[PDB]
RNA sequence: GGCGACACACGUGCUACAAUGCCCACUACAAAGCGAUGCCACCCGGCAACGGGGAGCUAAUCGCAAAAAGGUGGGCCCAGUUCGGAUUGGGGUCUGCAACCCGACCCCAUGAAGCCGGAAUCGCUAGUAAUCGCGGAUCAGCCAUGCCGCGGUGAAUACG
RNA sequence: CGCGGGGUGGAGCAGCCCGGUAGCUCGUCGGGCUCAUAACCCGAAGGUCGUCGGUUCAAAUCCGGCCCCCGCAACCA
RNA sequence: UCGCCUCCUAAAAGGUAACGGAGGCGCCCAAAGGUCCCCUCAGGCGGGACGGAAAUCCGCCGGAGAGCGCAAGGGUAGAAG
């Protein structure tokens, strides 16, 4: 079934099919898992609808996910921009932002390659 | 069925709240709420006329009332678009069917968007009428999920006998529509 | 990160503590990019060096762990041709 | 792989410990 | 309403985050709702659960003691 | 402050694209080196980095030390995935007068390109090539995937 | 003036006829092979179709004006 | 250039010339025909997911500027659309 926002994880396996929600993997996923008493070796394709409720009471009240959490990852940088701070420049540049060279390949911050003349 | 807790609901709580409010000397002058229009501009479909009747069977289910389709006017080419060819489904609700609807759509759908800080509080039309638009079909609850191809929004029309739309306002917040105010 | 920490150097944090309780407030010229900012620092005008001039950074409530050198940046770029 | 700083494997390599590579024995 | 072609629409039992709706009157009877952002949670009948604004907030705090 | 720039181009590399493989738990087997301005067992606090305490050793006498692969056992079921961990957000630890520019590391979230690489091109003839860990120099710390070395398992194939 | 043809990537041709998609050779750019250049191999970038106006859903393509280009003709006097 | 159609020249009936000014035809439609019933445009402002000057949807204003297979003219929603 569906948690946070929409996001429906199916069959697989619950302890994985957790990791699929934006906010949640590994960690925050095997502790609500225990944390609501539920059996993480099982399939989320069956399960009571009590451990279904239970488990996405649990996760969605806890922490913030996927809208909420974007929207401050958001609000963040935008933060970091418009106040004139470095990290700000890098990121209104779309340069890489810590340490890293860029006279060589910065590629999966600076697209594709975009050639020129000798 | 003429019974429809939202129904009910309007006059016997939403009316008096309103004369109260914009004192209102005549029965009718006080507002009532007239034809909801659902419609899904499908144009997505174009070629394949086929895909359409997927859509225009799942609008029926949300609705209790199969759509009307709508069809080219004029032919345009820079998107395809021969003068004939079918843009979208286009449903009309009123009386009883409208409110046991919008019934559903104010309890469960909004509720079941992804965010939602709630309805957009400028929509309104000026001549007091509401316009809203949706992505997914989904947040319906007469919709399985399994039953999705692929997906398809709509634009929602609520036309209102209000004259203007501080009064238009006024109905569809008292009646329980969540603006982000 | 240093948390038992917090490092500011002294020679400006002199003039910009006094730059409260003296009850004025002007242009204050430093080399220190090493420090970190704030409370008392907030609306003071403070002119921090990039290695060729002094540049004048205005202040406020968001740049609060933020060091000085962070709004005066070491290098000249507009691009390529 | 020995990239996951996240795992056992990656962990031996970078030569940390931690989490996922307790200091144990 | 033209006899045939269309959905039956019969009177329903729906269930949600929290309680019914005897209302229902709908097609499909007996549906289960994901959540109503109003059984008030989430923005309605304000929560504001897990607040933000704490990014300005919490630099001035472990900051200036230590 | 710069040598760390970034429209771009080349050389050497590392981690991979997975099922002869990934993850978790348990169970084994090395060599060569280093360290009483240091190496730090063992105990406690911490998810952890680390921090408190604190015994031994001028060291075949104590410490770095867990070797890793392998072994067993269970999990994943061919999926851009329990593959792969680049990027970014937030939280911290440490060295250091000082980590904005430029440190290494830990946790939480994020999870990108990538499904064996055009033309072309390199190394290797045996305990070698592949593959797996380990130590030292320099050194406060470290951008080491480097360099110099050590052992573990261990092919193929040479008509000419 | 007259009649015919043309004007499109940097160069030279196609596409217009029959509306909807611009193609081919060279050249240019990045890589490769070479001690090195050429030759050669693997990749890419590049045109708004002379111009304005018109028709159509849509114009390089059909129509009209004008601006160039080449060819032809200008006889009895 | 040569027959046909529309406008002007044409001097407010008709007709009216020039190697006067401008454009079209040599088809098409089995629905684009007959009839009965219903419906009314173009455009402008506001509102509406993907929808952009423009696809579709909802409000108001809009006596015809739209449409009438193709050129022009006359005509035409009290319909010929
Ligand atoms: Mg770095
Ligand atoms: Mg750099
Ligand atoms: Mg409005
Ligand atoms: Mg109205
Ligand atoms: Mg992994
Ligand atoms: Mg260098
Ligand atoms: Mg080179
Ligand atoms: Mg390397
Ligand atoms: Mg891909
Ligand atoms: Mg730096
Ligand atoms: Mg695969
Ligand atoms: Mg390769
Ligand atoms: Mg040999
Ligand atoms: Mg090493
Ligand atoms: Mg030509
Ligand atoms: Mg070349
Ligand atoms: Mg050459
Ligand atoms: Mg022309
Ligand atoms: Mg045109
Ligand atoms: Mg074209
Ligand atoms: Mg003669
Ligand atoms: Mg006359
Ligand atoms: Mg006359
Ligand atoms: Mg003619
Ligand atoms: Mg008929
Ligand atoms: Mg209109
Ligand atoms: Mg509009
Ligand atoms: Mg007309
Ligand atoms: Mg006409
Ligand atoms: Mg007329």
């Amino acid at each position: 079934a569906r948690i946070a926002g929409v996001e429906i994880p199916r069959n697989k396996r619950v302890d994985v099919a957790l990791t699929y929600i934006y906010g949640i993997g590994k960690a925050r996923a095997k502790e609500a898992l225990e944390k609501t008493g539920i059996n993480p070796a099982t399939r989320v394709k069956d399960l009571t609808e009590a451990e279904v409720v239970r488990l996405r009471e649990y996760v969605e009240n806890t922490w913030k996910l996927e809208g909420e959490l974007r929207a401050e990852v958001a609000a963040n940088i935008k933060r970091l921009m418009d106040i004139g701070c470095y990290r700000g420049l890098r990121h209104r540049r779309g340069l890489p932002v810590r340490g890293q060279r860029t006279r060589t390949n910065a590629r999966t911050r600076k697209g594709p390659r975009k050639t020129v003349a000798a | 069925p003429l019974d429809v807790a939202l129904k009910r609901k309007y006059y016997e709580e939403v009316r008096p709240e309103l004369i109260r409010r914009f004192g209102y000397q005549n029965v009718w002058e006080v507002p009532r709420l007239e034809k909801v229009v659902i419609n899904q501009g499908l144009g997505e479909a174009k070629e394949d006329a086929r895909i359409l009747e997927k859509a225009a069977q799942e609008l029926a289910l949300i609705t209790g009332q199969k759509p009307a389709v709508t069809r080219a006017k004029k032919s345009i080419s820079n998107f395809k678009l021969r003068k004939g060819m079918p843009i979208g489904l286009r449903v009309t609700l009123r009386r009883d069917r409208m409110w046991i609807f919008l019934e559903k759509l104010l309890n469960v759908a909004l509720p079941r968007i992804r965010d939602f800080r709630g309805l957009n509080p400028n929509s309104f039309d000026g001549r007091g009428n509401y316009n809203l638009g949706l992505r997914e079909q989904l947040i319906f609850p007469e919709i399985t999920y399994d039953m999705v191809d692929a997906l398809r929004g709509m634009d929602i029309a609520v036309v209102t006998t209000a004259e203007t739309d501080e009064e238009a306002r006024a109905l569809l917040e008292l009646l329980g529509f969540p603006f982000r105010k | 990160s240093l948390k038992k920490g917090v490092f500011v150097d002294d020679h400006l944090l002199e003039k910009v503590l006094e730059l409260n309780a003296k009850g004025e407030k002007r242009l204050i010229k430093t080399w220190s990019r090493r420090s970190t900012i704030v409370p008392e620092m907030v609306g003071h005008t403070i002119a921090v060096y990039n290695g060729k001039q002094h540049v004048p950074v205005y202040i406020t409530e968001n740049m609060v762990g933020h060091k000085l050198g962070e709004f005066a940046p070491t290098r000249t770029y507009r691009g390529h041709g | 792989g020995k990239g996951d700083r996240r795992t056992r494997r990656g962990k031996i390599w970078r030569g940390t410990y931690g989490k996922y590579r307790p200091r144990k024995k | 309403m033209k006899e045939g072609i269309h959905p039956k629409l019969v009177p329903a039992r729906i269930i949600c985050g929290c309680g019914n709706v005897i209302e229902t009157y709908s097609t499909k009877p007996e549906i289960y709702v994901e959540v109503c952002s109003k059984c008030h949670p989430f923005y309605t009948g304000q929560q504001r659960f897990v607040d933000t604004e704490g990014r300005v907030e919490r630099f001035q705090r472990r900051y200036g003691d230590s």
